[PDB]
């Protein structure tokens, strides 16, 4: 049975991601007054699987100048961190019950790194290395704050564990308090996606990487907008209908990877000095301040939660 | 007090940011004391029972220790509840 | 048991996935960067212990401590910034 | 018109409610109607072996009650 | 699963045979990677889930991380290291089985001694409260905040410091 | 027979290959404004498959727009080499199909079709968005007139 | 005739209401919104969009395109 | 308990060889440092679990700590190391002869 809730759990994200490239092309087409895609399939249903055939059957131009071992590490790691994200995730409940699952979605984020930098130093030259150090940095500064948000987030609900947050907002969302973390905490999901505005990154590969790197970014969108739905707006609970609150809950999520696209065909770019003036001088401190603020406020309240 | 106000409105213009931060610090740094609900913090994780309470001897000499739970000898926190 | 399986299954789809591939047809600023991420990620280290910290009774004492840190910490931050660590501009 | 990124939005959506609902039926499936029990601590893994011993088919979720 | 424990402590000493046999500064950045992974294993098999997950976190999130950074900034690969490198992996393959030896002479000179391996999946935990809560290792690392502050005033202050003396040292 | 199932493999490939267009865009002069033309609303490109523009390195399709001279001709051979296979190029206006107005010029290469093999010749100056995209379906019906896995079977 | 982009025709006011505003614009994300708005209403309209082979863009009986030789 | 702590020993005793024996580099010692650095976490934290001594968990932190510090500045020497010479080469250290 548990091979099965595996297979129930993957291969319907890896779907969700294929359409979700498509529902990015309709909806920019569609806020630059344009259709997308239409002819492939019915509406383009049809679009993801043709090019997923296109890309698997070009043929690799491996650089070769280059070492084989990092070459295909790199999307199996950032593939494999990606699906293994999705393990802990309380749908309402879930797949495997961690306690300090936050914890291990954190750590399972920040090993991604490790690919985004060995792909530049495997590629043998200086402006791939450049781009690879650049987005290594911008990503690990918003790191920071992705942890630091929780670790004040967490003290409303005083435990690691993601199937806490569900009697958390059990009747009100950890949005109206925190929207100044939420806001903060939207956005380095974003420049920790490299999702535009913090493309800086992608705006050098053949078929099959691109394509598992690919795969990673949706999946990691997803995900990412799921934690968002799941913390900061608690859905529906009522302990006989997990499905009022699966539905509940991929309805907020397609809202947040929408509001992604929304904002790529919306803003410009930024400028990698600015992007990184903006964690360094506007989040940090605000990051700390309200860290302050959520440590003292439940004890002057006498609102301190329990650990079960 | 005219030029400190200047210069506070200079940066609420300028850095909004930076004044809210601090004034988040001061906050945090000032409310634990105006508070009256704060004690509570420490008597009710003190109340918790993470632990047995072992019993002791009638030796005879104890008449502020109950010899059943629900005697009125004890602690009793309806404050609590009442909170 | 049920973790190892679901990772193993997961890199041996990335395998799979990765063979039909083949098969089918200097600056300072960055170092100082990382030296300022392990300042902050070793912070986060003593700070993530707080939901086991404020269950104690010793609120007066975990109040102080945790303020000691944020304040120090952003103390560190205010002078690397006085000192143009965080400008870019080579 | 805009009505027309649907055909796809429903699809990820009904690709994301799968999961929940399919851990949930397999949960109450092979733990007897129930919810998977959680142990967070020893205390919860002490009653669940306790319950396990005394089912006598090895299985946690085999409640016996008064009528033993 | 009695072999459990024991193959990841062999895998650890590999990986650190793979340290001290330098093959680049990069490939070793690799060894100390599957050696921290294998150090949260082990710890989370003796129970550790906060040590573990905090080493995840921290010591490849955050440490070899800036290792590989620096290194890919400041350092080249030079041709000839990889003649070496094939060298020195047939040199790992002999330490692997010297040890392989070792271990044999010393169950033969001390059974219930260095390694009991009759009583391998043994002496894994000794004790442990099982009816009990409130005994993870939080409750430890947290003690820092009320007993043992100390320690962390010690620690904040050598991260505090370590701004002054990093920006002075590469100034 | 194995040749029914041969020929719907070879639909298949066909299909995606066709479906799944990607076209770097080797724009130089006046025939780019037209491609821009095409990828907007009215025409719009990305509708059959054609993304926007992508890199020169996970491209399908070439589309060379304008002039092409002597001192850029090297980086255009150099793109082509770079490029996947399978590769298709599509030649869009006179000036790449032979020239045009600086045919008897110095500095000018007298046809692409010497620089990189052709498939679809394009001509106008500059040719209607509405002609370039009847040029790239051109292109969509040769693909699906190929017959790869049918002669390496009957080999 | 000559205008002035960007130039104030005078200094401003430093009063607490148009600094607040101004750090509203900047916490809150003011301006941005607005873009927003702008995307998702046109989101919500028509495109200009046209099936090519079967629906053809309009021309004029001026229109240069195939040659041909005449008879009479 | 026995077996791995053997184990862990050997790996510490092998990253010093490592350190003691120079292979013409300097991030292939800070690495075994490193590497030590982890045996001693590792060392420390299972003595603590086993002895279920939960007054002595701060340790690993604190090492932890000092380990990141002390592979900070390892790391800038080496940074100042290359940017003078053009290599971490140990060979170029040859002067304080005279
Ligand atoms: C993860 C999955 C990764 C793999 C991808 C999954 C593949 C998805 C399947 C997509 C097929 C779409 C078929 C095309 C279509 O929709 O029809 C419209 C197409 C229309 O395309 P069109 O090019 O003619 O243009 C349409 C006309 N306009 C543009 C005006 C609208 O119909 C055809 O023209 C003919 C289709 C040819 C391809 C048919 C495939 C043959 C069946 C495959 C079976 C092969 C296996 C048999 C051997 C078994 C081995 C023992
Ligand atoms: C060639 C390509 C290479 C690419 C490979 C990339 C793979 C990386 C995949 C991501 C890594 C995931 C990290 C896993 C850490 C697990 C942390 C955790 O929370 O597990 C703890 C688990 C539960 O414990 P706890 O939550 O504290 O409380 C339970 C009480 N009810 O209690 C347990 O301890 C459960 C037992 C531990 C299971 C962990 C196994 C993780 C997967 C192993 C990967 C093996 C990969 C091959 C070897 C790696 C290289 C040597
Ligand atoms: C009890 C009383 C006291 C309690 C204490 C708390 C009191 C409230 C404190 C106020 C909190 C304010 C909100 C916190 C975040 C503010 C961050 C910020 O202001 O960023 C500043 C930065 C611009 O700074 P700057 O360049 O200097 O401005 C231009 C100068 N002319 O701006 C930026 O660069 C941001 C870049 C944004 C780009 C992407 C925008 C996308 C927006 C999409 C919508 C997101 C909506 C939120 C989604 C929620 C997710 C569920
Ligand atoms: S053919 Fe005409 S329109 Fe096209 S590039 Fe040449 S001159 Fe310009």
């Amino acid at each position: 049975m548990f091979f099965i809730n595996i297979l129930t759990l993957l291969v319907p994200i890896l779907i969700a991601m294929a359409f979700l490239t498509l529902v990015e092309r309709k909806i920019l087409g569609y806020m630059q007054l344009r259709k997308g895609p239409n002819i492939v399939g019915p509406y383009g249903i049809l679009q993801p699987f043709a090019d997923a055939m296109k890309l698997f059957m070009k043929e690799p131009m491996r650089p070769l100048t280059t070492s084989m071992s990092l070459f295909i590490i790199a999307p199996t790691l950032s593939l494999t961190l990606a699906l293994s994200l999705w393990v802990p995730l309380p749908m309402p409940h879930p797949l495997i019950n961690l306690n300090l699952g936050i914890l291990f979605i954190l750590a399972t984020s920040s090993l991604s790194v490790y690919s985004i930098l060995w792909s530049g130093w495997a590629s043998n030259s200086k402006y791939s290395l450049f781009g690879a150090l650049r987005a290594v940095a911008q990503t690990i500064s918003y790191e920071v704050t992705m942890a630091i948000i929780l670790l004040s987030v967490l003290l409303m609900n005083g435990s690691y564990s993601l199937q806490t947050l569900i009697t958390t907002q059990e009747h009100m969302w950890l949005l109206l308090p925190a929207w100044p973390m939420a806001m903060m905490w939207f956005i380095s999901t974003l420049a920790e996606t490299n999702r535009a505005p913090f493309d800086l990154t992608e705006g050098e590969y053949a078929a099959g990487p691109f394509a598992l790197f690919f795969m990673a970014e949706y999946t990691n969108i997803i995900l990412m907008n799921a934690l968002t739905t799941i913390i900061f707006l608690g859905p529906l609970y009522y302990i006989n209908l997990p499905e009022l609150y699966s539905t509940n809950f991929m309805m907020e999520a397609l809202l947040l990877s929408s509001t992604f696209l929304w904002i790529r065909a919306s803003y410009p770019r930024f400028r990698y000095d600015q992007l990184m003036h903006l964690l360094w001088k506007n989040f940090l401190p605000l990051t700390l301040a309200l860290c302050m603020w959520h440590i003292s406020l439940p004890i002057f309240t006498a609102g301190v939660p329990p650990y079960m | 007090a005219g030029r400190i106000s200047a210069f506070l409105k200079n940066a609420w213009a300028k850095e909004p940011v930076l004044v809210v931060s601090f004034s988040v610090w001061g906050l945090a740094i000032i409310m634990p004391m105006i508070s009256p609900y704060t004690k509570y913090a420490s008597m009710i994780n003190k109340a918790t029972p993470y632990n047995y309470p072992v019993p002791v001897r009638d030796d005879g000499n104890m008449p502020d220790v109950p010899s059943h739970p629900q005697d009125p000898l004890g602690p009793s926190l309806d404050w609590l509840k009442n909170l | 048991m049920n973790l190892y399986t679901v990772i193993f299954i997961n890199i041996l789809l990335s395998l799979t996935l990765i063979l039909v591939a083949f098969w089918l047809p200097f600056s300072m600023k960055f170092f100082l960067v990382a030296i300022t991420f392990l300042l902050f990620d070793l912070e986060i280290a003593l700070l993530l212990p707080l939901p086991w910290a404020i269950q104690t009774i010793k609120t007066s004492t975990m109040m102080i401590m945790a303020f000691i840190l944020v304040t120090i910490l952003s103390l560190g931050l205010a002078y690397e910034w006085t000192q143009k660590g965080l400008e870019w501009t080579e | 018109m805009w009505f027309e990124i649907l055909p796809g939005l429903a699809i990820m959506g009904v690709c994301l409610v799968i999961p929940g609902v399919s851990t949930a039926y397999i949960h109450k499936f092979t733990n007897g109607g129930k919810e998977k029990r959680v142990a967070r601590v020893q205390y919860q893994w002490y009653l669940m072996e306790r319950d396990r011993r005394i089912s006598g088919v090895n299985r946690y979720y085999v409640s016996k009650g008064l009528e033993n | 699963m009695n072999n459990y424990i024991f193959v990841l402590s062999s895998l650890f000493l590999v990986g650190c045979l793979g340290l001290a046999l330098k093959p680049s500064p990069i490939y070793g950045g690799l060894g100390l990677i599957v050696s921290g992974f294998v150090g949260c294993l082990m710890v989370l098999g003796f129970g550790g889930s906060f040590l573990g997950l905090m080493v995840f976190l921290i010591y490849l999130g955050g440490m070899l991380v800036v290792f590989g950074y620096t290194t890919a900034m400041a350092t080249e690969e030079y041709p000839e290291t990889w003649g070496s490198n094939w060298l020195i992996l047939g040199f790992l393959v002999l330490g692997v089985i010297m040890e392989v030896f070792l271990i044999c002479v010393l169950n033969y000179y001390d059974e219930v001694g260095v390694i009991n391996l009759d009583g391998l999946g043994d002496w894994l935990m000794y004790e442990v409260d099982d009816v009990g809560v409130m005994l993870e290792g939080g409750i430890g690392v947290a003690a820092m905040y009320s007993c043992a502050t100390w320690m962390m005033v010690v620690a904040g202050w050598s991260l505090f410091a370590g701004i002054f003396i990093i920006i002075e040292i590469t100034r | 027979r194995a040749e029914y199932v041969v020929t719907k493999l070879d639909d298949l490939i066909n299909w995606a290959r066709r479906s799944s267009l990607w076209p770097m865009t080797f724009g130089l002069a006046c025939c780019a404004v037209e491609m821009m033309h095409m990828a907007a609303p009215r025409y719009d490109m990305d509708r059959f498959g054609v993304v926007f523009r992508a890199s020169p390195r996970q491209a399908d399709v070439m589309i060379v727009a304008g002039t092409l001279t002597n001192k850029m001709a090297p980086a255009l051979r150099k793109v082509y080499d770079q490029m996947p296979e399978p590769r298709y190029v599509v030649s869009m206006g006179s000036c790449a199909n032979g020239g045009g107005y600086y045919h008897y010029s110095y500095s000018v290469v007298r046809g692409c079709d010497r620089i990189v093999p052709v498939d679809i010749y394009v001509p106008g100056c500059p040719p209607t968005a509405e002609a370039l995209l009847y040029g790239i379906l051109q292109l969509q019906r040769k693909i699906k007139r190929e017959q790869k896995l049918k002669i390496w079977y009957r080999r | 005739t000559y205008k002035y982009v960007n130039k104030k025709e005078q200094e401003s006011e430093v009063d607490m209401k148009s600094a607040t505003d101004n750090a509203a614009r900047i916490l809150m994300w003011t301006e941005l919104i607005r873009g927003l708005g702008m995307t998702l209403s046109y989101l919500f309209r028509e495109p200009a969009t046209i099936n090519y082979p079967f629906e053809k863009g309009p021309l004029s009986p001026r229109f240069r395109g195939e040659h041909a030789l005449r008879r009479y | 308990m026995p077996s791995t702590f053997f184990n862990l020993t050997m790996a510490f005793s092998l990253s010093l060889l490592g350190t003691l024996m120079f292979r013409s580099h300097l991030m292939s010692t800070l690495l075994c440092l490193e590497g030590m650095v982890l045996s001693l976490f590792i060392m420390t934290s299972v003595t603590s679990l086993n002895s279920n001594s939960m007054s002595s968990m701060p340790i690993p932190i604190t090492i932890l700590v000092f380990a990141a510090c002390e592979a900070a500045v390892g790391l800038a020497l080496l940074v100042k190391v290359s940017n003078t010479y053009g290599t971490d080469y140990v060979q170029n250290l040859n002067l304080l002869q005279c």
